[PDB]
């Protein structure tokens, strides 16, 4: 489960640190991670975002 | 002309001469005569000859272009494609009355150069033999039958073999 | 007793007046005109290919209107567009129809290669009598009117990929009906779409529904839009209503052809060059026929004529 | 009411040899209309049972289901179906 | 006796033919070229500030495709498109694409003003595996993939006044989903609408829901749209689904920037004129290398040889 | 030419004479010599080089323009973009062919028109003291050293000086 | 012995010589020249002997809509219409789609002549007007077009047909309204999604309006969209729409000639000249000016250079 | 000029003659004198007349054109209308300067013309009576009232008169 | 408790003056309004009854139903019928 996970983790770190302009540091139709420092994935669109973080 | 020679100096033009541009005519113990001159017929018939053939050259083939009338009224675009077209046209009509302005004036210019030419070229045969009249015309002072006319048309009159005879009557 | 010598140059009695920088007229020996100003009136069949489209405009020759039959698969340099051509099908219009009629007429060919389309759960093959191809109904013989089958009609999605080394062009349309009860019996869907695309580019179009005024007893119309796919890409169609669809494509070439409108009639003579007004020759370097020209051809210019001294003052 | 119609009239003469021509056109089929053996009109559509020979003069019996909206201009063959 | 004197002129045993009004070819003593038919070959980098686009169109810079990330906020005088480059990102098209180039090329600047828009009731940062940034997901650094924020895609009324001394121009979009449930499932609603606009203009773009060609794994398309707020004016965008929004604004200038498209490599040189087959001399009025140029330079004819005569007729013995 | 002395009465040029454009041989009981004249060289090289430095006078500079290839068929827009083009060209390349033709023939003729006036200012030095042998030369019918035929370069030979010697051989 | 005489040719001179350009020289003096190259302006723009129409405080486009500051010009012809900077829109928000290409027609025709036809408009209100378009002291509308709303509770289906039996083009007028919210597109015409559709036998528009704020423009977040249809003899107009229509009264007529438009802010005074430049009037005597490259009737051509003397005398050599 | 009289062997021109562009000026037993000649002055006025009238004549009117100046980027359509009015000005920019500049050149080369024709004209009507100073002046080998003079500025001397007087006084040579 | 607007009020009297001036343009009369009887608001319509005179110097009543839509700036008349005299 700490796979693919990792990257869509990362992937929620970084869109978070752009949106509240913080620094965080990733440690370890829905994908529901919980992560230390809500993914949305639509195949046909090739749309991948964060909901909620 | 810039020479002063046709429509100068010369008053008029032989109607008579049929066989050249530029000649001769004397009057000797003989009679008179006529007779063309081909070197400098020949140099202003190769000058205009070159210049139409110049002028004449086909060098324009279009094949595909713009539209060029409207059967409805559009605006923008076809205000430009107008525009394009009546913008070329003036240059073109522009570049072509221009040319033939100027070609002409060159072509005046160059037959009354090759009659000044010739002139002069015959006064520097006869050298102290002869006077220029002011009208096209040298009076030569001594005995000039018509081989002594023709030996100064083909250009081997010998000015020493008159001149003692010339002198005389030129000032005495 | 001596002798006078005179020289001279020769005149005429029939001078010619020719401009200059600094006389309007003055008289020369002789002069030749450089401004072509008159025409036999009639086009000449050589060297170019001519092709008369006589009662057909190059649009209703491609999209293949029935009287307008003869002209398939048809080449030209130049295609003339008579003024007393018309339409005789289905009533329709081209948005750009100066940029598709002008595209043609550069590729200088009707070369149409009919396509393999499957055009699942419609019915094929529509026709009208207001395009009657013999004393039956009929239809661009080029395009292909899909309507319902049974009572459905599906979204259709074909593909067809371009695999050969030249372009591609494809004509295509939409059918606009008058009244909301034809759009449903024709294409069941309240509201149709056509969707034409490659990887390149991509149109869609809505149909328009309300009434128009009448043409050879229609209302409803056909837009015609067109698509050129390049080697190695592919065409992706995709419609759930209203499409009149392509049969194949056409061949497409660069080179010298264009197209002309013109009512002078056509004579087995050479000539280079082309005018609206008739062949002219081009041994003169301007003209002032028409702006209007194909081939070899003078420069237009506005003077009507403009003469070239080639001989000396004339001064009798 | 009963009717008896003439199913070889001007009209749906025409309306079968056009269905023909569609069908030879989209199967590369070559069949020659001969005659109409029955017809019926039901709302926007004809239903039309006609006779026609190959290239080698069989006769063989087909159904044809042709549509007209004419507020559209529009004729189209939506069954062409073989009987016997 | 006495003396002769003898007037004369000059000759050489080399002459030159050159064009007369009366003669095509006449022997003079001298003559210069007066069309520039040659070229190096290189592009030169003086005194022109040269930006090589290497992989990257200038809309590709533009927008931001990751593998243009280099571009941001570069400025040129002239920009060269090679024709190696290739798009990988979000597979899209620009409606007009040939007025935004060439809008983008003559300001000469990609200077990018970050803007503080609002988007409530929507999730932001929407990207693509189509559109790698790296390892992961991404998409086009100006522009902002907005769907739906829990179980609804709100209508958007945003406002950006321009209280600046310059035009502003925005570069925003509209996603073509390529089926119905891609379309509600991204955006709630069946059918979205864009609505752009100022107090000058508007822009009003309905997405198209269809199947395009495969490209880079997608089916769907994006639009790419441009409006330009004048000083004193205001921008308001309008949506109920399918926005692609900008993040702000690109500075625009007036000057004397350009692009070309041209193969030749950059050199370390100085030449004023530039074509595509490399920087050429102006010393010379014509040239006939290419009808393409940028800079000082000789007017293209279509003569390869045109000899101006520097000397009187050469008449040798 | 124009005025007949290039090519013309002159039967050909000098390629010995490598320091001028225009000047003279003599020969007189001293011997031969050579010499370039300044005044008639300079004025021919100036009006060359002042016709020349307009010419190539650097005076096009663009920048942004519209494009001139296309990868698309387009249509109506294009074809009257690569009209312009086009007729731009064409227009140019016009002027560029007749301004060489109109100045290479003034090039020739003032070129010309130099050299006759140099001679026919020779010869009013002269006056009644020499001849026009009609080739370019002239017989000067008097004793003249070195001397004397670099008072006739350089523009002060006094023709009345050998008048009464000259006028004696000439008749 | 006798002196005898001398005899000397000679020519002119004069102190004053001027400089020109020749093929050899950039400057050599001679005895007198010419300028070819106009450079000066009165700064005036003279009303003779073309017909100049002041828009003063109006565009084309306003004057042809009707906006009411712009009534005076109700009909009115011209050989050029004179736009000044100070003009300003005062009615309803609006745009035209193709501004530009609109303007120029109506610019060529030179002629705001308008004719009024007798439009059936079966189940809607008519005359709609605005306070962001006063005419007097209350609401008002553009003169030209005719604001359709809802009548009763309903908005029908408008089908209208106006042929054209004249033997000139009908230029004609019309528009479409976009509302701001969805109330407000209800509450005007009762269908929750309007449409225009006007056409002929040779073409057709079909125009859907968009609901959303646009920026307030004289209190206003609605616009309207201006479009044009050009009838020609033995064609037919026919108008269909379900809501949102701002429909034409009539038509213009179409003329060709020698009309056009020029923006300038220079007065205009009561004298002669047949060339107008947006600088104002220049004298046309001199083949050549440098004033302006926009330029109206009879004008020399424009050209970069700011002087170019032609000689007009011989080479000035003084004393 | 091309042919060598004005600013050439005629040193430079006379500030003094006012009526007109070519003349005489004499010394003969009567006093100093100067005077116009008539058929010269009017050739070169005619010729940069009908020169000037043809480069002035009025040939250019338009009326709605296409638009120049823009307050709005657009791109395309605007790129293609500035690029066809930079270059029309441009041509005919060049046009307007090579004109002058021919026009100049040949203006001054038909009034040295002028000039060398009437020179020559006047060596050809005194023939062996007189001599070229090379100055432009002619130096006349007898007496030459007013009368005189006044015959050959109007064209009728008659030189076989004075031909036996001349070539007396010119052929004086010295006597040992 | 019930609040009755009043009829001679400046936005009142506007509303009755453009329906008399829209009246006169769609029929090509020439009304004149003197005053207003009496109003009514109600939602997006002002139900407004006025006395107008003709060139004659008589005078009417007539009933004027007035639309607003504020969003759009829309001022209509829909009604504008004769009562009496
Ligand atoms: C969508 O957003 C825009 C911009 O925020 C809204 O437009 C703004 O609306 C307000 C009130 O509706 C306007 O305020 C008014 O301004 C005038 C003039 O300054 C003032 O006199 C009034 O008292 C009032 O304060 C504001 O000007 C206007 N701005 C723009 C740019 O349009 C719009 O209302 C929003 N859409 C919806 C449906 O609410
Ligand atoms: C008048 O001019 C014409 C052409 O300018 C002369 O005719 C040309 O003569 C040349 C001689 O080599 C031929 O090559 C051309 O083909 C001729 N052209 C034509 C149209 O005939 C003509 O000889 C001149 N004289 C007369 C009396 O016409
Ligand atoms: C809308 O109006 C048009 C008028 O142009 C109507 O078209 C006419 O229809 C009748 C029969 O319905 C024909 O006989 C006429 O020839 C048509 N006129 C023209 C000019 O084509 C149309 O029917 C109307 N539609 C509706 C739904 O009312
Ligand atoms: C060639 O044809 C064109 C048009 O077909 C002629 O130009 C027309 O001439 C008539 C009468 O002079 C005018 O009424 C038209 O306005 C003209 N049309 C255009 C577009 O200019 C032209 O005169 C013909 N020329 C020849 C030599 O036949
Ligand atoms: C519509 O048709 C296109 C082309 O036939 C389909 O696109 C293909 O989709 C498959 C997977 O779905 C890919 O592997 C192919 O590479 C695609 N080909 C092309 C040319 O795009 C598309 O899937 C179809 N759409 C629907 C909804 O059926
Ligand atoms: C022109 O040439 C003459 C002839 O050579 C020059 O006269 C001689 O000048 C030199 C000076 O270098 C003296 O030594 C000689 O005695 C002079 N000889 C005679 C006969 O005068 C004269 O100086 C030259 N003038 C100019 C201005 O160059
Ligand atoms: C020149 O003419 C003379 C006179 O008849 C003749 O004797 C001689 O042979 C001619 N020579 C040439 C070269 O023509
Ligand atoms: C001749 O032409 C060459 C090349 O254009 C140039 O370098 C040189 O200066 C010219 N003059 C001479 C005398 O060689
Ligand atoms: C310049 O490049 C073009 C193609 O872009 C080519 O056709 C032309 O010949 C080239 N010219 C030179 C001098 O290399
Ligand atoms: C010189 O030309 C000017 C035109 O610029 C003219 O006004 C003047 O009268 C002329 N003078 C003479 C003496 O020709
Ligand atoms: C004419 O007006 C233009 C634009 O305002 C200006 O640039 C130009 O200098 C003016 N020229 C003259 C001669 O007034
Ligand atoms: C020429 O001048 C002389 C002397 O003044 C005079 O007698 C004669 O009549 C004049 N002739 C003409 C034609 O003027």
């Amino acid at each position: 489960c700490n796979t693919k996970y990792q990257q869509l983790a990362r992937t929620a770190v970084a869109i978070y640190n752009y949106h509240e302009q913080a620094h965080l540091t990733f440690v370890e139709n829905y994908y529901y991670i919980t992560l230390a420092a809500k993914i949305g994935v639509v195949e046909s669109a090739g749309w991948t975002g964060v909901e909620e973080f | 002309g810039l020479f002063g020679a046709i429509a100068g100096f010369i008053e008029n033009g032989w109607e008579g001469m049929i066989d050249g541009w530029y000649g001769f005519r004397h009057q000797n113990s003989e009679g008179t005569g006529q007779a063309a001159d081909l070197k400098s017929t020949q140099a202003a018939i190769d000058q205009i000859n070159g210049k139409l053939n110049r002028v004449i050259e086909k060098t324009n083939e279009k094949f595909h272009q713009i539209e060029k009338e409207f059967s409805e009224v559009e605006g923008r675009i076809q205000d430009l494609e107008k525009y394009v077209e009546d913008t070329k046209i003036d240059l073109w009509s522009y570049n072509a009355e221009l040319l033939v302005a100027l070609e002409n004036q060159h072509t005046i210019d160059l037959t009354d150069s090759e009659m000044n030419k010739l002139f002069e070229k015959t006064g520097r045969q006869l050298r102290e033999n002869a006077e220029d009249m002011g009208n096209g015309c040298f009076k030569i002072y001594h005995k000039c039958d018509n081989a002594c006319i023709e030996s100064i048309r083909n250009g081997t009159y010998d000015h020493d073999v008159y001149r003692d005879e010339a002198l005389n009557n030129r000032f005495q | 007793p001596g002798a006078t010598l005179c020289l001279g140059h020769h005149a005429v009695p029939n001078g010619t007046l020719v401009k200059t920088i600094t006389d309007d007229q003055i008289e020369v020996t002789n002069a030749t005109e450089l401004v072509q100003s008159s025409s036999t009136g009639k086009i000449c069949n050589n060297p170019h290919r001519i092709l008369d489209g006589i009662d057909c405009t190059l649009i209703d020759a491609l999209l293949g209107d029935p009287h307008c039959d003869v002209f398939q698969n048809e080449t030209w340099d130049l295609f003339v567009e008579r003024s007393k051509a018309f339409s005789n099908c289905y009533p329709y219009d081209v948005p750009d129809y100066a940029s598709l009629r002008s595209l043609v007429a550069s590729s200088g060919t009707l070369e149409f290669i009919t396509e393999g389309f499957t055009w699942t759960g419609v019915t094929q093959n529509g026709g009208s009598n207001a395009c009657k191809r013999g004393p039956g109904s009929g239809f661009f013989s080029r395009l292909n009117w899909l309507t319902k089958s049974g009572s459905t009609y599906p979204v259709l999605n074909v593909t067809m990929p371009n695999n050969d080394n030249f372009d591609k062009l494809y004509i295509w349309g939409v059918h606009h009906p008058s009244t909301n009860q034809e759009q449903t019996s024709l294409y069941v869907q309240a509201s149709g779409r056509v969707t034409v695309s490659t990887r390149r580019s991509q149109q869609t179009i809505i149909p328009n529904i309300g009434s128009r005024p009448w043409v050879r007893g229609l209302s409803s119309r056909i837009s015609i839009y067109w698509t050129i796919v390049k080697p190695g890409d592919v065409l992706v169609i995709n419609s759930n209503g209203n499409l009149i669809a392509p049969r194949g494509y056409f061949k497409m070439r660069t080179g010298k052809s264009s197209i002309m409108r013109s009512d002078a009639p056509i004579d087995t003579c050479i000539s280079e060059c082309i005018t609206p007004n008739g062949s002219i020759p081009n041994d003169k370097p301007f003209q002032n026929v028409n702006k209007i020209t194909y081939g070899a051809c003078p420069k237009y210019v506005k003077q009507n004529t403009l003469k070239l001294a080639t001989g000396m003052r004339n001064v009798p």
